[PDB]
Formats: C-alpha cells, structure tokens, sequence
C-alpha cells in the first residue's frame, strides 16, 4: 500500500492551488484521511481531516476559512484546495490515513510528502 | 474521544425547535384557558456547521442508539424520564460519595489559592516576632 | 488546545541501551495517546497506539506505558537504525495535537 | 423578599391534615390486611397566626401559581411528582457540581475552626525549635 | 398627595390610645402602610405593616399582643391602637406608603409625624 | 434578625466634592436594598430602591450600587441642600429593618 | 446491628437469576427486532452460605417489610421507581447538603495527609531561613 | 433459671468431642444461644452463636470448618461439635443466653463453664 | 473487625469511692455496647446493655453512658463485693468481641 502525492511547488501569495494524494492498495472509504504539514525547522502540526462525507470536515483555527480538504473516493484521491496563501504556509505537506473512519488517528500509513512553497 | 463523521452524507444545517419553558410573562397568557394551544408552545432556530459540530453529533446519536437499546432492555418502566437525572446523582457520587483525597486524580478540590493565602501568612508573625 | 509536551529534547545514547521518552499533556487524555517515528527523510511510521499496544511489525524491543497525564515510551536495547524523531499525539478532543519530538542520536 | 398578603382577607388559623408515614408500631395495624381505611391514615392539627406566617403563605401560594403553570406546559410527564427532587439535585448541582472557590459567595466552605487549629499549631514548633 | 397623623399627646402608662393617618390624593386601598417610630435621640424603627386585610398585619418583637394596626380604606384612614403603654414607647410616630401592596417597602411618601409622649 | 451597619458617622465636606456612603448587611439581602434622605425636621424622602436604581425627582449626582453585603450610596457633587441623615433599609426578611444613618455636613 | 437468623429452617444456597444490562456485544443481537424474547435475558448463579450471608439476608427481608409497607401506606405513585435514588439523594444531602465541620463526627474528609504535605513543608522554608 | 455445661475433659490432638450445655428453668426455643471461651490467663472470645435453626450458626474465623455448634429443643440441650482439635483450643468454655432470639446479645444468663484441654 | 479496648488494666480504690471504667471502639457502635461482671470462678453476669441501661437486680450505683466510640461505667460507691473483672462487648458488627476486662482490687 501507498500514498503518492502531488501538486506543490512555487506560489504567490493570494492565489489558489489544489493538493492531491492518491491511494494505493487499500481501499480508500473505509478510512479517515488527513492532512499534516512541517514547516521548515519545526515540528508537526495537523491542518485538517475529512471523514467519510465531504462535508464532515476538521480543521485547524488557523486555516479555516481558507483551506478546503474533500475527497473523491471513486478516484482513490483525496484533494485539498487552497486560498488566500501567506508565507506562513511555505511547508512540507503530508498525507496521513487513520486505521478507521470513524476515529481520526493512529495514523498507520504516511505518504512521502510534497512541498508547497509561497514565497514571492 | 474526538469524533469524525463517518456516515455516507451530512446536511451540515440544523433547523431546529424547542420548547420555551416560560412563553410568557405579562398579560393572562400563563393561564392554561387563555394561553396556546399544544402546537403553540414551541420556539425555533437555525444553527450552522461551526467547527463542523452538526457533523459531529449526528454520528455521535448514532454511536448512543446501542447502550441506549440495551439499556431499555433491562428497565421494566414503561416510560424512562430519569436518565440525566440518574447521571446527575452518578456524577455527584463519582465526586463527593466517598473521601476526596488531595492530589488525587479524582477529587477536584484546588488549595492553590488557598496556598497563595497561607504562603503570604507565613510572614505574618514570623517576620514580626519581635 | 491541550498542549503535549515531550522531554528530553536530545538523546545519545551507545547501542544496547535502554531509552525512556516521555509525554505529558496539560489535561487528562486518558490512554487516548499515540506515538509514531520519523526517521530523516522518509515517511513516518506507527509504533504505539492506546499508549501501550505494540504496532504489527514493530521491534519487541518498543513498548508503551502510562495514563492520565504521563507517558512513556521505552526502547529496551538500541541499534543503530532508531535514529529518527520521536512524537506523540492526542486523540481525545479536537484540535488534533503532536509533542514537539524527540531527535535520538546514536554515540558511536 | 418579605411577603406582605395583599389578599381582601386573611383567615389567620390553619386546620390542617397531613399523612403519618409510620401510623403505627405496635402490633398487627402495619398489615394492609389489617391496617386502616383511605379515609382513616390522616393527622390533624391547628396553627395560628404567630408571625403573620398563615397570611404570609396564602400569598406566596398565590404568587407560585403562575410559574407552577408554565412549567406544566412544558413537560409531557402526564404526573408530576419530581419538582422538590429536582429541586434538591439543583441545591446539589449548584455547590459542588463544579469546583468550589474559597471566600467566594458560592463556596460554602468555612475553615475558621481550622484556622484557629492552625493558626495555634504555629506555635508548635517555632516556639520550641531550640 | 399628603399624609397627615393625629392623636398624639401625653398619656399614662398601662392607658390606650388611636391615632390615625389620613391619606390624600391618591387611593388608599392600592398599597401597603406601615408605622415607623423615632424615639428622642435615636434613630428610625420599624413599628408595624398593613396590608390589604385587617388581619395582615406584622409586628417588631417588643410590640406583639400591645399594639394593633388596622386600616379603614372606605374613609382613607390609617390606625394604631396601642394599650398597656410604657416609657419606652415615647416618640415621635410616622406613617409611611410603600410603593406597592404586596411588597412592604421602598417608602416612597412619608407624613409628617405625630408625637406620643408616655409619661408621668 | 438582620442589623445593618452604616458607615462613616459623620462628614464635612465641601460644596461640589463626592461623598461615598457605605451599608453592610451580616448576610446577604442581593439586591433588596433602598435608602432614604431625611432633612432635620421635614419628612423623610426616597432616593434610591434596589440598591442602584434612581427615584423620580432625584437629581443626577444621586447614584446606588452595590449588591450581597456591601452597598453604597454617592452624591457626586454636594450642594448646601444635602444637609440631612442617610438611611438604609432592607426588604429581605421580617422584621424590617434600618441603619442607624448618616448626617452630612457641609463645609463652607 | 449483626443478624442472627431466628426463622424455624434456613436454606442455605441461594440458586439466582438476575438481568444482564448489557446482553449482547457483537452482531446484530443488539437490535431488539434480532434479539432475544423476554424470557432470554436472564443471567443466572449459584451462592453458598459463606459467613452465613444468606441466612442473615433472609432475616433482613423479613425485618425488611413492615417499614417496607408503611411507606408504601403514604405514597400516592402506583408504581414506585424510586426507593433506591432517593437513599442516594439522602446520602449526598447528609454529608454535603450542609456545611461540613471537620473532626466531627459527620464529617467524612480527611486532611491526614493534607497534613504530612504541610507539616513537611514547615521544614521548607524554616530550616534555610539564612 | 440454670445452665449446666459437660463434656470437658482430656482429649488428644486431631480427635472428636461434643459438648452440651442444659438449660432449665426457661423455654429454650425462645432465644438465640452462644459459646464463649476463656483461654489460661486471658480474657473472654467468642466461638460461636446458633439461632433458631440448625442452619443458622456463625463462627470466629478461626474455628470455621473445625467446629460445629447446634441445638435439639425438645431435650433442651445445646451442642459443640469439635473436630480437628489443636493446642490453642485448650480452654474453659462458657455457654450464654441472649435476651432474645434475633439478635446475638446482652447475655443475661451464663453456665459455670466446660473446661476441655487438648494436650498430649 | 472492630477492636474493643478498655482502659485502665488496674484499680485499687476503698470502699465507697466512685469507680470509672471505660470502653473504646476503632470505629462507631453507636449505643450497641454492653457490660458484664465476672467475679473469681462464678458465672459472668449481666449489668448494663444498651450503653446506659441498668439490668434488674442490679444496684442503683452502677450506671452507663457514652455513645459513638467513647463509653463510660460508673460504679459509684464501692463494696467489697464488686472485686471482679468487667468486660465490654460489642453487637454492632460480626464478629462479637469483647474487651479485655478490668479488674477492680478493693484497697481495704
Ligand atoms: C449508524 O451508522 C452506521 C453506518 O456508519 C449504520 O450502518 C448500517 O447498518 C445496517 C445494519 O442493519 C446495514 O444494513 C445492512 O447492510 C448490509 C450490507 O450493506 C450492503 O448492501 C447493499 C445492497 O446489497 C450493497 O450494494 C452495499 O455493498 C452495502 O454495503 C445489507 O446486506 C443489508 O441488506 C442491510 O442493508 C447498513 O448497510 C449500514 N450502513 C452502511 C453504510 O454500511 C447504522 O444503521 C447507524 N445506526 C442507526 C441506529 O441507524
Ligand atoms: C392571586 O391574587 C390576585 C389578587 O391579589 C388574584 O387577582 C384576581 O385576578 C383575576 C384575573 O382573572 C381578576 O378577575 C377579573 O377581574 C376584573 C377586574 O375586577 C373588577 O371586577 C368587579 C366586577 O366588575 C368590579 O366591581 C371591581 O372593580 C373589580 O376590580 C373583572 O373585570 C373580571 O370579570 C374578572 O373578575 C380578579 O379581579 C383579581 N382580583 C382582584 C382583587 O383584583 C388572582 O386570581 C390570584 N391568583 C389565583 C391563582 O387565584
Ligand atoms: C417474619 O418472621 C416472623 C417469625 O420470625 C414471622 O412471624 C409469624 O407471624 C405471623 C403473624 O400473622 C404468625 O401467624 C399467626 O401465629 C399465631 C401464633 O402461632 C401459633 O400457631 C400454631 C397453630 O395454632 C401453634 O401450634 C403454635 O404455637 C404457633 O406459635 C396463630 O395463632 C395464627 O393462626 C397465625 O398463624 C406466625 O405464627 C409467626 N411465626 C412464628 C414462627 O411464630 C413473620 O410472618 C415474618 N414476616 C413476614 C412478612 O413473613
Ligand atoms: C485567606 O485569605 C484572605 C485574604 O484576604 C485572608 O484574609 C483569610 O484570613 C484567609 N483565610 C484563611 C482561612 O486563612
Ligand atoms: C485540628 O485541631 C485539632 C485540635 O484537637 C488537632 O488535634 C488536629 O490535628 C487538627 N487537624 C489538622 C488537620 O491539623
Ligand atoms: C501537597 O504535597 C505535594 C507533595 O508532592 C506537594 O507538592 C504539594 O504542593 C502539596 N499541596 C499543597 C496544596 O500544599
Ligand atoms: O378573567 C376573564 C374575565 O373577563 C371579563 C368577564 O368576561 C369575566 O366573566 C371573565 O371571568
Ligand atoms: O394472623 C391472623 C390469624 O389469626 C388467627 C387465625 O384466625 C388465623 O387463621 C389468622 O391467620
Ligand atoms: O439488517 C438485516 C438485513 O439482512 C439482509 C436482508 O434480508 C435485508 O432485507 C435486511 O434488512
């Protein structure tokens, strides 16, 4: 099993951008799945989960508002659209899947990780 | 435990209703001859998906409907009114039905400011023993 | 939030040696408390959950104990491949929260 | 408040009946079988006037009325026998349902005796501490 | 609106005496009214409280089975029969209306004062 | 009984200064407090009722606060016409009862 | 008071049935459409006369019984619920529906080790006093 | 009203031995009937209390399974059944009266006392 | 179990004097506490129960009080005949035991 994810890369500050993080070898519904992100030198902080409906969403104070995390469990991916991205953002974003839907966490899987950097 | 929805949809608005306890207060409307009938009484609400917290109990409700099955199993009243009540007289003896040791996880007692009080009276006779 | 707080900070210790990490929050979390091991660069890995349960395919060497607001986890006999950051997390209330981690070096 | 009846009249003697829980001791009478009638389980008794206390309690008996009925109206118990237990559980929940804070208006917690106990154990060791 | 007492003078102790205190300007029967009582030198005292009906009447301690207040709303005035009269009791009498009937007080009129003088 | 203590005795004081005038109660009566101006040999007058609220007629430098065993009484600026003793009064329970005043002098 | 047995026989093992609250655990037997009827949801057990508890339990039922049906005497409820919550309730008004004065004899909390934590920390600021 | 107890005597370690205990004077049905003994030296323990029925006894932990104490009404005789018997049971036994049937004391009448020694 | 313990062990007192004995319980046995007299190779006997109540046929000096875990027997004036020890004893509880016994010396 694993998770591969996409979409980082350079962005300004103000646009819009959308994660991706496909499954692979399990079948995604049957879990919670979140995001986690690391900042340069610094520790772990969670940003967001969904559950198994797309409007059963968490998420960190400091996102909300402006991060969207939705899932589209008929194409194994799990998405999180972004907006109104400021510097503090610039971090290494994880997927992370819980060994069930109905909890958030241990998190049993790890993907490796995609970098999303806005910087000007 | 935190809780994740996990159900196949949510509608993340609660259009709700309830009843007002005390619908009136001047007039003769408290009399039961003259106030409302018994579709009257109710007041509503609109509450939205803040901190996704309608999510959540939906899943919590359904997560209840077990204990709360079994439980009805084991009464022989036929209408149980007593449940929050009994949880009530529960927590009560959880706290103050035996001893409450100091320190301990289980007795909620603070002294600290009790300690501030008897920490600053150390001074009161010990500086001035003259 | 509830803040988890891990200590030590650094860790250097020779092969074959014990290590007691530990974790505690600033209110009960009962045993809803788990750890996981991030070593440099590849995906992090579950090694504790329910503060003492011993993940599928983890070293009989980790376990996990504690309750409340103090928790510890032990590696009983150090090889070179634990070199990693160490972090525990809570489960009992939202926001979700991690520990800062534990960087352990190995002093060869 | 005071209660001041301001009623037309007052009539200041309560003949009054009540049930004796334990109407009898001694004997068979205990039994159901035995025991007495409906009509026969009631006490009697007078009281007057000392205090204004009858005028007093018409009154309030009066003035309870209005919020006795609201509060029928929003319960669907068709019998209600758990105000003056709720009531008590109320009591409970109001001064030890949460932490209690020292000289506050709601902690009714006195240590005066044990500050004298520990206000004379000061000397028991710092006199003698030769 | 106006209170104005009567009945005052000197009297022998063990005697009996009325006074009375006629409202104006306003109706009696829709408040309470009370006697307060200020004896040389001191301060104010409560006496006695009517309410709606002869028989609601509340006494201070030291004048039970002594005094008796009474009211006769159909001619708008107030009485304060009192009998078995000592030295203590010399001062001078004030009426008072309450803002309501079912509440004893605040004061909001008071009259002027009548003076009862136990002596010998 | 309930007894009810005013504090201070006397004050001096000139025209336009504040005066505080202070009534406690050995328990608590909440809210059910008032108190009375009586000017030497007039009858007496309401000023204030549960414990801050103004009467009618009262002028604007009368204000009431207070509540459970501490109240007060301030004039915010005295005129030679206060001149007069200071009453509290309780409604809480039978027997009535009153403080013992306060006469205020004006120190011209 | 100890209970001395005083019936002509005693039978000594008490051969029980009781409710299980929570009957089934896993599956669907849970959801009263699947699970069991109303003679199924019975647990049963067998006690012997160890210290001769069952001997003085048959005793206390009998003694039991005339207090048992002078309160049922004075109540209007048909079926009474509530013997059990209102011990509780009674219990809890006993020891802190009043203000507690510790040493007396009503007073269950213990300040022991409230007082090892004090008195050893006489010796925290008294002993380094330089 | 007299109670008179035998049985006592020398017996060796491990035996068997039962001791009676007659009332007369009163109707023995109509109370509840105890052994107390008196080791050399020491003060007073209790053994044992029978009841109304044979069933109906209790014991001191330290004689449980070792003694059995029971009555025959109709001949107004009490019994102690001691089997496995050890040097701590040497001892002068006592039979008591209680006041009544449902409880175990005040002892209002005591025998003159069995004295049964185990040694060897 | 509940341990009964009587104090003093010894007295010697002349004839006429006012004797107190007392019984002490670990925990409360409210007023369920009796006393016995057992004189030198005779039956005990019976002479308070209920904590102060006085069996027939004995003397008017003998008396009881106390409550809770603290009892009293007084014998209020001394006779060669009371020489004996007296015991306490307890029904609040199983197991019943009894004090150790007092006994009481006449000083002739
Ligand atoms: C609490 O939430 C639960 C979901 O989180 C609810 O769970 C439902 O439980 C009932 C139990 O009776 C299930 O009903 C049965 O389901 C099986 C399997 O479902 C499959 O059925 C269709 C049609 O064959 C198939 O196409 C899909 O693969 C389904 O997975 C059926 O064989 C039975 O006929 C019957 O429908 C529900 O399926 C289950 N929900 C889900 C989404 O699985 C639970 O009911 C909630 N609690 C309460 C009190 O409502
Ligand atoms: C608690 O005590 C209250 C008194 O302190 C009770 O108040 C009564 O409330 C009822 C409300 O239904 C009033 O009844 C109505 O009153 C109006 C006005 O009364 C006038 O009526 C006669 C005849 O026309 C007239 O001559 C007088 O001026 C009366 O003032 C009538 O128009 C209606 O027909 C109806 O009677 C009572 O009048 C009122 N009592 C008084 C003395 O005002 C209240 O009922 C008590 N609570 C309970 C639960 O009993
Ligand atoms: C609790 O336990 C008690 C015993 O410890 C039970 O006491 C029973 O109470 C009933 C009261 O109705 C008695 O019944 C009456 O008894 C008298 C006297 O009994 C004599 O009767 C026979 C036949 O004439 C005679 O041969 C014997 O001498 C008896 O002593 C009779 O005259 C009446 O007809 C009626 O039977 C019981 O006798 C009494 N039991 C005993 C053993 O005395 C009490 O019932 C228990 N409580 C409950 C709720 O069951
Ligand atoms: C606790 O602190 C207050 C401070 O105002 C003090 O006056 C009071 O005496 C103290 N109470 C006790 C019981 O020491
Ligand atoms: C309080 O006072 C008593 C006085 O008899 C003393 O013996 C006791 O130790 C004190 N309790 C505490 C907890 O200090
Ligand atoms: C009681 O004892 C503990 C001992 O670990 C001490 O740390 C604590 O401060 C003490 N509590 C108070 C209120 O003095
Ligand atoms: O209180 C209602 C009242 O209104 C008026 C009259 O119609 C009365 O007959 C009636 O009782
Ligand atoms: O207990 C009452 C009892 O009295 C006697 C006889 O009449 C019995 O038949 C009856 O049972
Ligand atoms: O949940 C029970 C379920 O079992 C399967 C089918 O028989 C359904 O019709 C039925 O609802």
């Amino acid at each position: 099993v694993q998770l591969l994810e996409s979409g980082g890369g350079l962005v300004q500050p103000g646009g819009s951008l959308r994660l991706s993080c496909e499954a692979s070898g399990f079948p995604l519904r049957d879990y919670a799945m979140s995001w986690v992100r690391q900042a340069p030198g610094r520790g772990l902080q969670w940003v967001s989960t969904i559950g198994g409906n797309d409007n059963a969403a968490n998420y960190a104070d400091s996102v909300k508002g402006r991060f969207t995390v939705s899932r589209d469990n008929s194409k194994s991916t799990i998405y999180l659209q972004m907006n109104s991205l400021r510097a503090e953002d610039t971090a290494l974003y994880f997927c992370a899947k819980s060994v069930r839907l109905s909890r958030p966490s241990p998190f049993d899987l790890w993907g490796q990780g995609s970098l999303v950097t806005v910087s000007s | 435990e935190a809780i994740v929805n996990a159900q196949p949809k949510c509608n993340p608005n609660l259009h709700y209703w309830t009843t007002q306890d005390e619908g009136a207060a001047i007039g003769l409307a408290w009399i039961p001859y003259f106030g409302p009938a018994a579709e009257g009484i109710y007041i509503e609400g609109l509450m939205h998906n803040q901190d996704g917290l309608i999510c959540g109990l939906r899943q919590l409700a359904n997560e209840t409907t077990q204990a709360l099955q079994l439980f009805l199993r084991a009464t022989t009243e036929l209408r149980t009114f007593s449940i929050l009540n009994r949880k009530a007289i529960d927590f009560l003896l959880q706290r103050w039905g035996g001893t409450c040791h100091i320190l301990g996880p289980d007795c909620c007692i603070e002294p600290h400011d009790w300690t501030k009080n008897i920490t600053d009276k150390i001074d009161q006779i010990i500086h001035d023993f003259v | 939030e509830i803040v988890l707080t891990q200590s030590p900070a650094t860790l250097s210790l020779s092969p074959g040696e014990r290590a007691t990490l530990s974790c505690r929050a600033s209110q009960s979390v009962s045993t809803y408390l788990a750890w996981y091991q991030h070593q440099p660069g590849q995906a992090p890995r579950l090694l504790i959950y329910e503060a003492s349960n011993r993940a599928t395919g983890i070293p009989a060497r980790f376990s996990g104990s504690g309750s409340g607001t103090e928790f510890t986890l032990t590696i009983s006999s150090l090889e070179p491949e634990d070199v990693a950051v160490y972090y525990c997390q809570q489960r009992a209330s939202w926001p979700l929260t991690f520990g800062g981690g534990t960087k352990v070096e190995i002093k060869r």
